[PDB]
RNA sequence: AUUAUAAACCAGACCGUCUCCUCAUGGUCAAUCAAGACUAUGUAGGGAAUUUUUGGA
């Protein structure tokens, strides 16, 4: 359904977020919520090449982001038409 | 339940400082607290950005426009947790 | 000395195949005249199998008459039912409830069956009483199978029982062993009994699955209800029946 | 900074955070109460202003926060 | 017998124990124990004392510093054991069995010693399984099974099997333990009230049944019919009654299907198979063949046993008796025809010589031959029956042109394979309606009057037996097909 | 391809050395050994030398140790502590007793 | 549960969506907008409910003028995620 | 008297090994004349357009 769930599989993959402010961080992913909050371990930082400002473990609120980029360059995506239909077992 | 409401609901009754979108702090009493943080207050003094700050009686306060709220160091460990 | 024994039994119980590469009777005469029994050389070895050394195990066994001869007994199915088996003694459960099962066509309860370690010409106050319990007004004609075991041969020694015995057993079930005396190596009437595997013969043994509860004990219900699956019957000492061994073990035994 | 592969926010409550807000003012404070918004309270606040170069420093609360403005959590210094 | 070998002919090949061998890298010499000492009549006792006697043991001795935790462990330890405690073979197995049921050491030694169990005993045991299969041997290969099992999850038969859910708590484990009840009436239970009744803790209830529809659980069925008097196909019908998870079943849920003997001493037939996600409810069939022993053929059993087990799920194990109440085989196969010397039959003897020009040789074939004075002479039923390669085609064109000669017209091939069909067609069509005199060659189409008309117009209709049957049915109006003449009913 | 390189090319060149007990019966050849080791050992210690000793068996590790432990009690306790051991005294509590 | 929402996958193809949809199904480059004077051009590949949206072969166009100017710099990206607030506009071109 | 150390089978690519929040779900508890914290199911939802995470740059 929603593309939140495309994210959502993404476990550990390097991205480098356009923020809406703007900003080039690079990071693993980990596990993405529903509402766009990713968890990112290792960072690189531009505060308003650019400048590196020290921070290393961010954790993401959801809102700020404009465009993530570069984790994996793949294309697999449904699921939950699989799932409603396979429990029709039994009346 | 969200714990900062909680937190926010049982410090009626302290001297909470404010600041918001715009940077106009306060400092003044805590009336009541809600789910969404509207907040009201009295003796409050206005200290903005601007520099002409003023002492103001009462004063409410919308919530979402809200960076942040002040709290004093008491309910630090207890009682809002276990 | 009582844990010496069960263990070792245990290990003992391997060496139970063995006891029917030997096996013979003393072979009685035939006579038409009465109900002649047919067992299977499969069944028989499986019930071995099962058996311990030293004690009573003890299930019913049943089948049906063949249109060949209507006094025939065909030994189709042993019922390996619930049981606590004491070393020459056996408390057991109900006559089992069973046509519940698919083929249980018309199959009469024939009799039972049981071990021990001692070759008589007769049954004894261990036996003779638990049939009773067992057959008081059910079945009168049913009959019984002990199998004398020792190493190298199990033999067979069918018995009957006439109508005075039961009579004793409602009474002296418990304790009594002069009461037997009393009574006799009569009446355990010699049966005639066939050894074949010119036909085969399978168990239905309990749906719970363990038919030995001796160390279940808390749980076995001399009259109790229990289902009846057909299956695989389960060795005396299988680790299914020992439960609380494994439980102490685990509950280490390397402290 | 020393601080290790934390999973979560629950994993990573009681830390020394830095705490980015909109307009950038950045702040440090020990985290105390995760939420849906994550307004998260903080046990000392130290709000730092730059002009439109360099830093400056305030020091008036101890602050429950609120997360509409929030840009994002970085863990400073883990406490004991 | 890990390998076949002829020392003059010199012809190389590979047996089923040699292919185990090499999988679970044996060394040859244990193979070799392992093959002797696994018997039919092997038990559980002894399986132990085999594991042990594997010969990636020969360097493990007893030891003075370990003696002590040995003779703690070797009076209660619960697999009964055949040596005593200076024999490394019992020191072997009373580690597996502590490995078993975890007990984890005090004098690390023993726990060294226990590790290489750990790392290597799931082989080995397993190894040992995949033997007893092959073997065809019940007493030990459901036995083994558990063992592998055991192996694999660190716990007991008797240790109840929520304990390999990573999610089930400790408290209600042990609740389950003690309590003696057997196991299958918990799975049975359906509310989960009820389950919390009877988990000595209404805490969790829920969480446990929603942990019992989230177990392996299979109200099977299978029914065989004797294919033939050696042969017995057996219909099997798998119902997966559980919920899966791909946390918890996996990728998919093997589950070794036994049949085995009125005994269980014997393997039948057996078979892997892999219930996955989709199969998981549906009513899924499963069928297989066994021939039978001479004796077996000739006085059967009053059943076999159909036995699923999980290469997992303890206790799973569903096993139910494979019916046979009366299943009366049939009377040894009856002989075929004899082909007798006679070939000269050929283009020459039949009739008129318009019908030699169509068939592309002179003389018939072997078979051909042995049928023509009763297919093509004489006006009567025929069954041919065989063979693949030989000219069924061939016959039936003979049978047509007996059919034309008498002046009859109304001919029906009925062959299946519409995609042959339509071949047949084309090369008749072509070879048959100029040398008759104009008699309509006509494959059926799909739709009903079409093929109505076609009857009406046709000599020769060539339809799939479902076609030309709804055709048919309404026989009595459509007296067309009352009027049918000759049949070629082709396979 | 082929490439053999002696002790020549060593990062740490072995400076081999032996033994050779003069002693034969096990009871007494074994407090030889022992003494052997004792008398190389107070040689290395002294010049700074953390060392390594191999056996047999493990059974025979500890007891050996035991011995060792046994023998130095006697002359110097001290040069195997050496350092005052406030900070490495607390560091050793930490570890050795868990 | 089911209906309630599924009911809605149709109302892409309807509703304003359904222009993007199309350009999903038969990838075709579209202007692309923001919110600080921005400009950005792609083909369209995945779709959702909200404008969270994935392309690829992307384009972006945009100025840092210091000093009343114009300076469109311009740089290739592929399989991004725009979330979708952030977009106002976009059109399919021939 | 008393014995070195050491590697290892098997199910997997047609396939979502793994979720932060609210709502419901039945089983619980803590409780007052009809309401709150916990395990557990994902079967619900997350532009509830304004009090937060989908637009005041």
């Amino acid at each position: 359904m929603k593309l939140v769930n495309f994210l959502k599989k993404l476990r550990n993959e390097q991205v480098t977020i356009e923020l809406k402010n703007g900003t080039t961080v690079w990071g693993t992913l980990q596990s993405v919520s529903p509402q766009m909050n990713a968890i990112l371990t290792d960072v690189k930082l531009t505060l308003p090449s650019d400048n590196i400002a020290s921070l290393q473990y961010i954790n993401i609120r959801g809102n700020t982001i404009r465009q993530i980029i570069l984790p994996d360059s793949l294309n697999l995506d449904s699921l939950l038409v699989d799932q409603k239909q396979l429990n029709s077992l039994r009346r | 339940n969200g714990i900062p409401v909680k937190l926010l609901n049982e410090a009626q009754g302290h001297i909470v400082s404010l600041e918001l979108t715009t940077g106009a702090t306060y400092r003044g009493k805590l009336v009541e607290s809600e789910d969404s943080m509207n907040v009201q207050l009295r003796d409050v003094i206005a200290t903005e950005p601007q520099g002409a700050v003023t002492h103001m009686d009462q004063i409410f306060v919308r919530g979402s426009q809200i960076k942040f709220i002040v709290v004093p160091d008491l309910l630090k460990n207890a009682p809002l947790f276990k | 000395s009582s844990k010496n024994e069960w263990r070792k039994s245990a290990i003992a119980n391997t060496l139970l195949y063995l006891r029917l590469k030997n096996i013979y009777v003393s072979a009685d005469d035939f006579v038409e005249e009465q109900n002649v029994y047919v067992l299977p050389k499969n069944l028989l070895k499986k019930f071995i199998e099962i058996s311990d050394v030293k004690i009573q195990v003890a299930a019913f066994i049943y089948g049906m008459s063949a249109k060949d001869h209507p006094k025939v007994k065909e030994i189709k199915t042993v019922v390996l039912v619930p049981q606590l088996g004491h070393v020459g003694s056996v408390q057991i459960s109900n006559i089992p409830d069973i046509g519940d099962l698919p083929d249980t066509e018309g199959l009469e309860l024939l009799g039972w069956i049981h071990t021990q370690t001692e070759e008589l010409k007769f049954m004894a106050a261990s036996e003779v009483a638990t049939h009773s319990k067992l057959f008081a007004d059910k079945k009168r004609d049913c009959i019984d199978i002990s199998i004398f075991s020792t190493p190298g041969s199990v033999s067979l020694s069918a018995y009957n029982l006439t109508d005075e015995g039961y009579q004793w057993g409602e009474e002296n079930k418990d304790i009594m062993n002069v009461l037997s005396e009393g009574f006799e190596p009569t009446f355990s009437t010699h049966a005639q009994l066939l050894l074949s595997d010119r036909i085969t013969g399978n168990f239905i043994i309990p749906s719970g699955n363990v038919w030995n509860y001796t160390f279940m004990g808390t749980a076995f219900n001399q009259e109790g209800d229990y289902n009846f699956k057909y299956g695989i019957p389960l060795e005396f000492y299988n680790e299914m029946h020992r439960p609380v061994h494994f439980l102490q073990f685990s509950e280490l035994a390397g402290d | 900074i020393q601080v290790a592969h934390s999973s979560r926010l629950a994993n990573l409550i009681d830390y020394k955070l830095r705490v980015l807000t909109q307009d950038g003012r950045v702040y440090i404070g020990q985290l105390m109460a995760f939420d849906k918004h994550m307004n998260l309270v903080l046990n000392e606040c130290i709000e730092e202003r730059v002009p439109k170069i360099k830093v400056e420093k305030r020091v008036l609360g101890l602050t429950i926060l609120r997360g509409e403005q929030i840009l994002s959590t970085v863990v400073e210094d883990k406490p004991l | 017998e890990l390998v076949l070998y002829d020392a003059e002919n010199d012809v190389i090949e590979a047996t089923d124990l040699g292919n185990i061998a090499s999988s679970f890298y044996i060394n040859h010499a244990s193979m070799d124990v392992y093959n002797r000492e696994l018997d039919e009549h092997t038990t559980q006792i002894d399986l132990f004392r085999i594991f042990s006697m594997s010969e990636e043991f020969k360097y493990v001795s007893v030891r003075y510093e370990e003696k002590r935790e040995l003779k703690q462990l070797l009076e209660k330890a619960p697999i009964p054991i055949r040596e005593d405690i200076d024999d490394p073979l019992a020191k072997v197995n009373v580690l597996l069995q502590s490995y078993f049921s975890q007990l984890k050491f005090e004098g690390f030694a023993l726990n060294s010693d226990i590790v290489f169990i750990h790392q290597n005993a799931g082989r080995l045991l397993r190894a040992m399984f995949e033997i007893c299969l092959k073997r065809g041997w019940g007493h030990p290969t459901r036995m083994l099974l558990n063992l592998c099992k055991s192996a694999t999850t660190k716990m007991w038969p008797t240790n109840c099997p929520l304990r390999q859910f990573k999610t089930c708590p400790v408290e209600v484990i042990k609740r389950l333990e003690a309590s003696t009840v057997p196991w299958g009436d918990y799975l049975q239970l359906e509310t989960p009230a009820e389950v919390g009744r009877a988990i000595r803790s209404e805490k969790y209830g829920k969480q446990v049944y929603d942990l019992l529809k989230r177990f392996p659980k299979m109200s099977v069925t299978c029914n065989a019919q004797p294919i033939t008097r050696s042969v017995m196909r057996f219909n099997i019908e798998i119902i997966a009654d559980w919920i899966w998870d791909m946390n918890v079943h996996g990728s998919l849920e093997p589950f070794l299907l036994m049949l085995e003997d009125t005994d269980g001493d014997s393997i039948l037939y057996y078979d892997v198979l892999f219930i996955t996600p989709d199969i998981v409810g549906h009513e899924f069939t499963l069928s297989f063949t066994y021939e039978l022993k001479q004796h077996n053929q000739n006085n059967l059993p009053p059943n076999f046993f159909l036995t699923l087990i999980s290469e997992n799920w303890w206790h799973s194990e569903f096993e139910i008796p494979v019916s046979f109440n009366g299943f009366k085989l049939p009377k040894k196969f009856p002989p075929p025809t004899p082909l007798l010397e006679n070939i000269s039959i050929s283009t020459s003897e039949l009739g008129n010589d318009d019908f030699s020009e169509v068939f592309e040789f002179k003389t018939f074939n072997k078979i051909q031959s042995q049928v023509f004075e009763s297919l093509y002479n004489s006006n009567d039923s025929v069954f041919v029956g065989s063979g693949k390669g030989t000219g069924k085609t061939a016959m039936a064109e003979l049978a047509l042109l007996n059919h034309w000669r008498q002046n009859k017209g109304r001919a029906v091939y009925i062959n299946p394979s519409g995609e042959k069909i339509d071949f047949l067609l084309s090369d008749w069509n072509k070879r048959f309606s100029h040398l008759a005199g104009g008699k309509i060659i006509n494959k059926l189409g799909n739709d009903p009057s079409l093929n109505l008309k076609l009857l009406a117009k046709s000599h020769v209709l060539l339809a799939t037996p479902v076609q030309f049957e709804l055709l048919s049915r309404r026989w009595r109006q459509r007296k067309n097909i009352q009027s049918l003449e000759l049949m070629i009913y082709d396979d | 391809g082929l490439f053999y390189f002696d002790s020549s090319f060593r990062p740490c060149p072995l400076s081999q050395q032996f033994c050779g007990i003069k002693e034969r019966n096990s009871l007494k050849k074994l407090k030889a050994m022992n003494d052997a080791c004792y008398e190389k050992v107070l040689e290395s210690i002294n010049e700074g030398n953390q060392i390594i000793v191999f056996v047999h068996s493990r059974k025979e590790t500890s007891r050996t140790a035991t011995w060792l432990k046994n023998k130095f009690a006697e002359e110097n306790i001290t040069h195997k502590l050496t350092k005052n051991d406030a900070g490495s005294k607390q560091i050793l509590k930490t570890e050795a007793a868990n | 549960r089911a209906e309630l929402e599924e009911l809605e996958e149709f109302e892409f193809k309807h509703g304003p969506m359904s222009l993007i949809n199309d350009a999903m199904v038969t990838r075709t480059p579209v202007i692309i907008s923001l919110r600080n004077n921005h400009k950005i051009i792609a083909r369209v590949k995945a779709f959702d409910r909200h404008c969270n949206m994935v392309l690829e072969n992307v384009k972006e166009l945009w100025t840092e003028k210091k000093g009343k100017n114009v300076i469109n710099r311009e740089r290739f990206i592929s399989k991004l995620f725009l979330r979708g607030d952030s977009v106002i506009v976009v059109l399919k071109t021939p």
